[PDB]
RNA sequence: UUAAUUGCGAUAACGAACGAGACCUUAACCUACUAAAUAGGGUUGCUGGCACUUGCCGGUUGACUCUUCUUAGAGGGACUAUCGGUUUCAAGCCGAUGGAAGUUUGAGGCAAUAACAGGUCUGUGAUGCCCUUAGACGUUCUGGGCCGCACGCGCGCUACACUGACGGAGCCAGCGAGUACAACCUUGGCCGAGAGGUCUGGGUAAUCUUGUGAAACUCCGUCGUGCUGGGGAUAGAGCAUUGUAAUUAUUGCUCUUCAACGAGGAAUUCCUAGUAAGCGCAAGUCAUCAGCUUGCGUUGAUUACGUCCCUGCCCUUUGUACACACC
């Protein structure tokens, strides 16, 4: 059921590609800092996004990925 | 009549016409290293062990 | 005096929508758009707008 | 605790007011079995009487039987409050009337006969064959029966 | 009336010679081998119940299972 | 360390109330047993006849004491149920509230129930007491 | 000043609040002793708080619990929910912190509902229904 | 070992019954042995239940169902039958009723019986409706140990449902019937005969 | 508040319903002062919409 | 791959928009805030009953204080998190673990492009045109009719009992609704087997009805599988109630009557979790009438967690002499 959308994707991979350093690892502190920088509108939406983030940086740290 | 005790190693796709049968590999627990698949009826998993009635027969796909 | 709390929003709901479709009803050719009521102390006040607030006025 | 035994001393399978009034039923629940005598009203006249209602109707002394007879026929002679009757007030006499076993059915089709006379729609309905109590028939009873 | 369940006293002085080193002694199995049932089969039992023998066990609405004592 | 009603079984209880008031005597029946339907939406009168007006009696006195303040219509409520009314589904219907009137009578006479101010019925100390003493024999049967 | 604690249970619509306090002993519902609440087949339910971690904590432990809403059954299970909790409140609270978590532990193994409130809510029925998902009879003649 | 008594008094039966022993309903979740190889994981006994009422969430996931206790999944298929449907306590009671009458004939744990009951009624090979066109033919096909669970504790409750239908063996006292019948195979049975029937056709459509 | 209407007007078509709910909320406030200041304090802070209702004295 | 033109990808397309999603309402958690004699507690006054030691259950808006439950403001919280498998090591899916929450977290509200001779001119002082327009198709009274029955079908209710029936007794809900110009909801006291009267009240309402002590349920008893105490249709008579008016029983109650039906053929509907089903209650219409309806709780399963075999829809490739489109 679970699968996320442009808008969510495309945001983090922004995200990553402006904040690498700063951005790191957990969640909560992920979460922050997408408060902090992007004007997220709604909550959840800003959760997803720092999820997305989280997930992005995990699989990072055992190799390079495309776009 | 003789009964064989068949544990489940890979889960084989789902087959039947209406889904209602799951195609297994089992690798029966007296007689390992013996790899003969089966269709069977109900929720199967990994690691379970069936109770059939013929030890050397082939379930092929039901269409 | 003496009517139930919701009972009484309704029909303060019920008379906006009246004033507003006497609005429509009559300022047409003024060109009525919204109306606006405040039931303050003492007085109720209806603000009006229209198009034309000169032909309004009279 | 202890079960009242008799061999077979009071005699079973008996008729009380012309039809059957069977053994092994109750004191109570075998007086259904004659027609007019229901069932709240057949618990009063148990009362009445004064029979243990752990009885079955198979057995009884007679004497108790006549109460119980008595009873049924002329119920405002006992302490039944008797505005629990059949016709009450009543169609003619203007008294408390409860009629019994084949006597009920006649009195219902004297009372039919005189609707019928006086060509009121009820009688009408009932010479036709259909329902008087304006259950309004497009569907419902189907086999005249 | 298919009968089983009437009174009698042969039926009762069976029940009685029916309770020592005994396994089943509830309504539906005193039903089972042609005798007593009902508020009658629970009754017959007590009265073994009185006088030792029979124990009960489960005392349920309409469902009571019993055994004897060991 | 103490009794009381709140802390016995409660049929074994009620029933035991009914047992003593059968021994009184003292109550005043109306004279409407044995002829009554209890709640107005019944097929059938009590199936004890002679009494169970003194259990019902003794049932109202409990739950008086469980409360502050009971009256007539809240008990008709509390002991109707659900009249079966033919091909039509079942509904709620209050108790006969005569008889829970006559009830409630004959316990202020007896000296158990008590008028309360605001409205309704509430315990008297005798009355508390009684049930006390109901209660401890109850435990001492079942010890 | 007496050590004292206010912890609750909850089923489906039922409340129940206990009271746990320092003293004798007392485990009391809605006045009434632990030994009644009598839907009887159930009451080993309102037992288990007690039987499973052992009646050892419960001799200066007194709780007095007030149920409201629901059924029965979702009573009684509110009732335990309470029961459980309240103990290992006090332990966290005025006894000690090991304690508490061997509690827990003894809880957690038999049965979740324990600690964790039950998650499940009645679906709101929608039209065209006589239920939330079971829908009126369809006919094509 | 070691009766000790609070404020409020709790009967001594409850106290006998607590710390060293988790019992049933009044007795022992120890010993009883799943006396066959497979449905081992898919019949639970193992963690010690007291009532057969747990709130649960089994139908949750996919094996949630494995993992409740078999007595609370014997007391689910009871309660069926659209006029008895809901009220678990009557189906609770009925279960109770049925151990009682266990413990009282033959001995045993009933829980053991019950057990066996459960691996005895399970059909081993079964035949879905497999046409390769829309035939009415058959084909013989192997059983999953939770299908032969369900199924077993399916078959038995209707046996149990129709004994019930016109009787004075008040349903408790069938169930406990059908279970003796199960444990110790003997064909006089419904499921068994049920399950027997299945073995047949399947033999005879491979 | 709570209405129940059937979203067709003529009847035709699949049975489809509405579900129009007005929430009402109501707070209240308890001063103990003289009523001239209370008077005052509520004479101002007056918004539109918000109903401000006083009770006065014991 | 996904619930999804949802994504990962492959790539003469690249980057976009609407729809999906996001959203919003609601349902879940909050011993963290902000609060309360229109919510609930604690101690403590007085006070009732107990054992009688201090202790147990009570009644009182007598004090003082508190906010866990309560309501509802502001926040927070879940993002498939952590780990393990599996898959171009992708999107994702599966399994644990922690957690209030791990099926889009549960349920909805909204909902594109293009349309249909679908339904409404019996919702409209929305309405074209035509008819009609004073023996009017305007009206307004009066009675009747919409409800008639050899008969077809369509939702439903009641049931064919022993998992019951009937009697006691035990005894727990959540959504609601509710009058001053009327006659709303109506406790409590007396009268009545009921239905109902009556006097009095309390409430324009978290305050009173109302803890809506609702049913199904649980406890002990009477019948034990017989068209039987299963079941309740027709009936007969009376007593009530609403209204100006109850026959063509309005409806409520009382006794009596006891019909058809031992689980339903050809068929076929609905459904995957607090769901199915059981059970009431509630507002809607309402002067009066519930077998209907939107909600709501209460009790609570069985079985998949899949597949195109059927059915319908969609897409791709093909054929077409059809494009009012296979009627
Ligand atoms: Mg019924
Ligand atoms: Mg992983
Ligand atoms: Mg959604
Ligand atoms: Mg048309
Ligand atoms: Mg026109
Ligand atoms: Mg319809
Ligand atoms: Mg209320
Ligand atoms: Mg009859
Ligand atoms: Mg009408």
């Amino acid at each position: 059921g679970r699968v996320r959308t442009k808008t969510v994707k495309r945001a983090s991979k922004a995200l990553i590609e402006k904040y690498y350093p700063k951005l790191t690892m957990d969640f909560q502190t992920n979460k922050r800092l997408c408060d902090e920088i992007a004007t997220i509108q709604s909550k959840r939406l800003r959760n997803k996004i720092a999820g997305y983030t989280t997930h992005l940086m995990k699989r990072i740290q055992k190799g390079p990925v495309r776009g | 009549t003789p009964v064989t005790l068949a544990k489940v190693i890979k889960v084989l796709g789902r087959t039947g016409s209406r889904g209602g049968v799951t195609q297994v590999r089992v690798e029966f627990l007296e007689d390992t290293t013996r790899t003969i698949v089966r269709n069977v009826k109900g929720p199967v998993r990994e690691g379970d062990i069936l109770v059939l009635m013929e030890s050397e027969r082939e379930a092929r796909r039901l269409r | 005096a003496i009517i139930s709390k919701k009972r009484k929003l309704v029909a303060d709901g019920v008379f906006y929508a009246e004033l507003n479709e006497f609005f429509t009803r009559e300022l047409a050719e003024e060109g009525y758009s919204g109306v606006e009521v405040r039931v303050t102390p003492t007085k109720t006040e209806i603000i009006i707008r229209a198009t034309k607030v000169q032909d309004v006025v009279g | 605790s202890l079960v009242v035994q008799e061999q077979g001393s009071f005699q079973h399978i008996l008729r009380l007011l012309n039809t059957n009034v069977d053994g092994n039923i109750n004191v109570v629940y075998a007086l259904t079995t004659i027609r007019g005598v229901g069932r709240r009203y057949a618990n009063l006249v148990c009362k009445k009487a004064d029979v243990d209602l752990h009885k079955r109707a198979g057995e009884l002394t007679q004497e108790e039987l006549e109460r119980i007879v008595q009873i049924m026929q002329n119920p405002t002679h006992y302490k039944i409050p008797a505005w629990f009757l059949n016709r009450q007030k009543d169609v003619n006499d203007g008294k408390d009337y409860h009629s019994l076993a084949n006597n009920l059915e006649s009195k219902l089709r004297d009372d039919l006969e005189r609707l019928k006379k006086i060509r009121s729609h009820r009688g009408i309905r009932h010479f036709w064959g259909l329902r008087v109590r304006g259950q309004h028939t497009k569907t419902t009873g189907r086999r005249r029966a | 009336a298919k009968h089983a369940v009437v009174l009698d006293q042969d039926k009762f002085d069976r029940i009685m010679k029916e309770a020592p080193t005994y396994r089943y002694v509830s309504v539906s199995v005193l039903v089972d081998r042609f005798k007593l049932g009902g508020s009658l089969a629970r009754v017959a039992l007590r009265h073994l119940e009185n006088e030792g023998i029979i124990k009960p066990v489960s005392k349920h609405s309409k469902q009571a299972i019993y055994t004897r004592a060991t | 360390p103490g009794v009381s009603v709140r802390d016995v079984p409660a049929q074994d209880f009620i029933n035991n109330y009914a047992s003593f008031l059968q021994r009184q005597g003292k109550l005043e029946v109306p004279g409407y047993v044995d002829i009554v339907k209890t709640s107005a939406g019944n097929e059938l009168p009590p199936q004890d006849s002679e009494g169970w007006f003194y259990k019902r009696a003794a049932s109202v006195a409990r739950h008086i004491y469980l409360r502050k303040q009971v009256g007539v219509g809240k008990l008709n409520k509390l002991y109707g149920g659900a009249k079966n009314r033919g091909v039509r589904p079942h509904k709620h219907v209050d108790a006969s509230g005569s008889i829970n009137r006559k009830v409630l009578q004959s316990l202020e006479k007896l000296g158990v129930v008590e008028i309360s101010p605001k409205g309704g019925r509430r315990i008297s100390d005798n009355g508390l007491r009684d049930l006390d003493r109901i209660a401890a024999a109850t435990l001492e049967d079942e010890e | 000043t007496v050590p004292s604690v206010q912890t609750f249970g909850k089923k489906k619509s039922a409340t129940a609040v206990a009271h746990v306090k320092a003293g004798k002993g007392l485990i009391k519902v809605n006045g009434s002793p632990i030994t009644l609440v009598q839907p009887e087949i159930l009451r080993f339910k309102v037992y288990e708080p007690l039987l499973l971690v052992g009646l050892d904590k419960f001799a200066n432990i007194d709780i007095r619990v007030k149920v409201t809403g629901g059924g029965h059954v979702s009573q009684v299970y509110a009732i335990r929910q309470a029961i459980a909790k309240g103990l290992v409140a006090y332990h966290q609270k005025f006894v000690d912190e090991q304690s508490k978590n061997e509690l827990k532990k003894a809880f957690t193994s038999y049965d979740r509902t324990l600690l964790i409130a039950d998650s499940r809510r009645p679906e709101p029925k929608k039209f065209g229904g006589r239920g939330a998902r079971s829908r009126f009879q369809k006919s094509y003649r | 070992f070691v009766p000790v008594e609070l404020a409020t008094t709790i009967p001594v039966e409850i106290q006998q019954a607590q710390q060293e022993i988790k019992l049933f309903n009044k007795w022992s979740f120890e010993d009883v042995e799943v006396k066959d190889a497979s449905l081992v994981d898919y019949i639970q006994i193992s963690k010690p239940i007291y009532v057969a009422h747990t709130a649960g969430r089994y139908a949750n996931k996919r094996f949630r169902k494995a993992q409740c206790p078999i007595v609370e999944r014997l007391t689910n298929s009871l309660m069926m039958n659209g006029r008895n449907n809901g009220k678990k306590l009557k189906a609770v009671r009925i279960v109770k009723h049925t151990l009682e009458i266990i413990n009282v004939l033959t001995d045993q744990n009933p829980l053991q019986v019950v057990v066996d009951a459960i691996i005895n009624s399970g059909p081993r090979e079964d035949t879905t409706r497999v046409g390769g066109g829309g035939a009415a033919r058959r084909q013989a096909v192997d059983v999953s140990p939770l299908r032969r669970v369900n199924q077993s504790i399916a078959l038995l409750t209707i046996g149990a449902r129709e004994a019930a239908f016109r009787n004075i063996k008040t349903i408790a006292e069938t169930l406990a019937e059908e279970l003796i019948n199960a444990a110790k195979g003997s064909s006089t049975s419904y499921a068994i005969k049920k399950k027997d029937e299945l073995e047949r056709v399947a033999k005879s459509n491979r | 508040l709570k209405i129940s209407t059937r979203k067709t007007p003529n009847g035709e078509g699949s049975k489809t319903w509405d579900t129009y709910e007005m929430r009402i909320h109501k707070r209240y406030i308890d001063l103990e002062a003289p009523a001239h200041i209370v008077k005052r304090i509520t004479q101002i802070t007056i918004e539109p919409g918000v109903d401000v209702e006083v009770i006065i004295a014991a």
